[PDB]
């Protein structure tokens, strides 16, 4: 997916009305935050360093 | 429910199984996403349009 696909700065719940989300699991609304919260060390390691779309760790 | 036996009452209340015995169940897991485990329970124990329900039996009898 990362090789030829979507950008990494894609908010998960997104939208403008925070009280309406698809699931009550709050993780950070980001792929990097989702990987970090679920103890995916290999996934976060790949996301930080990859020569197609680096993920800024300071992304809000 | 009436006799006070809880250990088998709870199991009958939450019966899942797997494989060919799917219809013999009362608790169907819809989807799982992290800690969230949204499921569907069966209602043979609802007072509405059901006289002599489990709720009344626990509460009164």
């Amino acid at each position: 997916l990362v090789e030829n696909g979507a950008d990494v700065h894609l908010r998960a719940c997104g939208r403008f009305f925070q009280k309406h989300q698809g699931t009550c699991f709050y993780f950070g609304e980001l792929p990097l935050s989702l990987a970090a919260c679920t103890k995916q060390w290999d996934v976060v390691t790949y996301l930080l360093e990859n020569p197609h779309q680096p993920a800024s760790l300071e992304a809000t | 429910a009436k006799e006070g036996k809880i250990e088998i009452f709870r199991h009958i209340l939450q019966r899942e199984f797997s494989g060919p015995y799917q219809p013999l169940s009362r608790k169907f897991t819809e989807w799982c996403y992290g800690p969230v485990r949204v499921s569907l329970y069966d209602l043979s124990s609802v007072d509405s349009w059901e006289k002599n329900s489990v709720l009344e039996i626990i509460a009164f009898h």
